[PDB]
C-alpha cells in the first residue's frame, strides 16, 4: 500500500518557537494530504486538507506546505495548546494511510526522577504473590532506563513498566516499574534494587533495600 | 452541531462478533461519507473502510477484508461496523469518522470512539495492596497502592477520598496473564505521615467492589 513516512516521531520546542513535522509519501500523491492532531485522551482534529488548506477554526500560525511526495506543516510561534500529537494522511485513493505521528512535547529544565523502591506488602505475601514496586516521578527529559537487579545481578523477567504522558501542569514525566515474582522466589533472595539512568546523572539513581533487614 | 452518538464499550471473547453504531445528528446524513479508524492504546491510527450512506458504495482496507462489514440505515441516520472472529489483536478504540464535503476522503468530525476489548478473561475484583516505605527509608515521603489482577478495566484510584490530588501519579493498567494491574503514588510532606492518615481508595464498578487500605508504617 502507499506508504507515508513522517518525522521526526518526537519532537521538544518551547513556547514561541516554530517547527516543522514533515511526511513522504512513497508515491505522488499530489496535494491530496491532511494533517491531524491529537491531543491526550482525544479524538484527532482536521488540521489541514488538500496539503495547504487550513480547516475550520485552525489559527493561521498553522501551515502546511507541498506537493508530490513531500509536505511539511509548520507551526509559527507555538501556543501551549498546540502541544500534542501530529499525524499526516494522504486522501487521494483508497486505501488511506497514515504517517506515524509526531509527538511534540513541551521544553522544561530537566529533572531527575524522585525514586522510591517498595518491597512486597505483607498483605500480598500472605496471598502468595511478591511484586517490589519502583516509582520513578517528576522527571524531565522523558527518556529513561530502569534495571532491576537482585543479588548484584541484572534481572529482566517478570518486570512491567507503565508510564505517564507529559503532565500538564508541570510538563514532567513519571514511570512505575514492577519486578513480580512467587513468594518463594522471593525470599530466595536478598537484595533489591531499582537503578535509573536519567541524563540528570552520569552513574544511576540506585534505590534498594534488603529482605533480611 | 455536528454529533456522532457512538455505542458503547464491548467486552466480548475471542471468536465472537460486535456490531457498534454511530447515530448521526446535526447534519444531513446522506451527504457525507462515514469513515471507519482503528486505534490501539498508545498507537497510531489505521483505516478499515467507509461507506457513502447515498448509494451504499464501500470502500475497504484489504488488510480489514472479511473482518469489518460496513452498512448504514438513513432512516435512523445510523452507519454501523461488524468486526468479526475476534481475537486480542482486535481489541482497540474504533472510530467511525465524516468525511469532508467536498474532499470527502479527508476526515474532518471524528467520534468519541468505542472501545472494544477481546478477551476471554471473567471479570475479576482486584487485590489491593498498600506500600509502605521499606523500614530502613526527607522532606517529602512516597507512598503508593498496588491494584492488582482485576478485569475488566477500568478502576478509579483515589487518595483520602480526594483530598490528596496534586502529588498523585496513577499509572496506565497493563496488561498481563489476562488481567490488568496498575500502581498510583502519593507524595506528602514527612511531617503528615504517618503522624496522619493517608488511606488508598479503590473502585471497581464492574465487581461492584470498593476497597479502602490505610497505607502503614511497616512494623519493622
Amino acid at each position: 500500500e502507499l506508504q507515508m513516512t513522517q518525522s521526526p516521531a518526537s519532537l521538544s520546542a518551547s513556547v514561541g518557537e516554530t517547527v516543522t513535522i514533515t511526511c513522504r509519501a512513497s508515491e505522488n500523491i499530489y496535494s491530496y494530504l491532511a494533517w491531524y492532531q491529537q491531543k491526550q485522551g482525544k479524538s484527532p482534529q482536521l488540521l489541514v486538507y488538500n496539503a495547504k488548506t487550513l480547516a475550520e477554526g485552525v489559527p493561521s500560525r498553522f501551515s502546511g506546505s507541498g506537493s508530490g511526495t513531500q509536505f511539511s506543516l509548520k507551526i509559527n510561534s507555538l501556543q501551549p495548546e498546540d502541544f500534542g500529537s501530529y499525524y499526516c494522511q494522504h486522501h487521494y485513493g483508497t486505501p488511506l494511510t497514515f504517517g506515524a505521528g509526531t509527538k511534540l512535547e513541551l521544553k522544561r529544565a530537566d529533572a531527575a526522577p524522585t525514586v522510591s523502591i517498595f518491597p512486597p506488602s505483607s498483605e500480598q505475601l500472605t496471598s502468595g504473590g511478591a511484586s517490589v514496586v519502583c516509582f520513578l516521578n517528576n522527571f524531565y527529559p522523558k527518556d529513561i532506563n530502569v534495571k532491576w537487579k537482585i543479588d548484584g545481578s541484572e534481572r529482566q523477567n517478570g518486570v512491567l513498566n507503565s508510564w505517564t504522558d507529559q503532565d500538564s501542569k508541570d510538563s514532567t514525566y513519571s514511570m512505575s516499574s514492577t519486578l513480580t515474582l512467587t513468594k518463594d522466589e522471593y525470599e530466595r533472595h536478598n537484595s533489591y534494587t531499582c537503578e535509573a539512568t536519567h541524563k540528570t546523572s552520569t552513574s544511576p539513581i540506585v534505590k534498594s533495600f534488603n529482605r533480611n533487614e | 452541531q455536528v454529533k456522532l452518538l457512538e455505542s458503547g464499550p464491548e467486552l466480548v471473547k475471542p471468536g465472537a462478533s460486535v456490531k457498534m453504531s454511530c447515530k448521526a445528528s446535526g447534519y444531513t446524513f446522506t451527504s457525507y461519507v462515514m469513515h471507519w479508524v482503528k486505534q490501539k492504546p498508545g498507537q497510531g491510527l489505521e483505516w478499515i473502510g467507509y461507506i457513502n450512506p447515498y448509494n451504499d458504495g464501500t470502500k475497504y482496507n484489504e488488510k480489514f477484508k472479511g473482518k469489518a462489514t460496513l452498512t448504514s440505515d438513513k432512516s435512523s441516520s445510523t452507519a454501523y461496523m461488524e468486526l468479526s472472529s475476534l481475537t486480542s489483536e482486535d481489541s482497540a478504540v474504533y472510530y467511525c469518522v465524516r468525511g469532508g464535503y467536498r474532499p470527502y476522503y479527508a476526515m474532518d468530525y471524528w467520534g468519541q470512539g468505542t472501545s472494544v476489548t477481546v478477551s476471554s478473561a471473567k471479570t475479576t475484583p482486584p487485590s489491593v495492596y498498600p506500600l509502605a516505605p521499606g523500614s530502613a527509608a526527607n522532606s517529602m515521603v512516597t507512598l503508593g497502592c498496588l491494584v492488582k489482577g482485576y478485569f475488566p478495566e477500568p478502576v478509579t484510584v483515589t487518595w483520602n477520598s480526594g483530598s490528596l490530588s496534586s502529588g498523585v501519579h496513577t499509572f496506565p493498567a497493563v496488561l498481563q496473564s489476562d488481567l490488568y494491574t496498575l500502581s498510583s503514588s502519593v507524595t506528602v510532606p514527612s511531617s503528615t505521615w504517618p503522624s496522619e492518615t493517608v488511606t488508598c481508595n479503590v473502585a471497581h464498578p464492574a465487581s461492584s467492589t470498593k476497597v479502602d487500605k490505610k497505607i502503614v508504617p511497616r512494623d519493622c
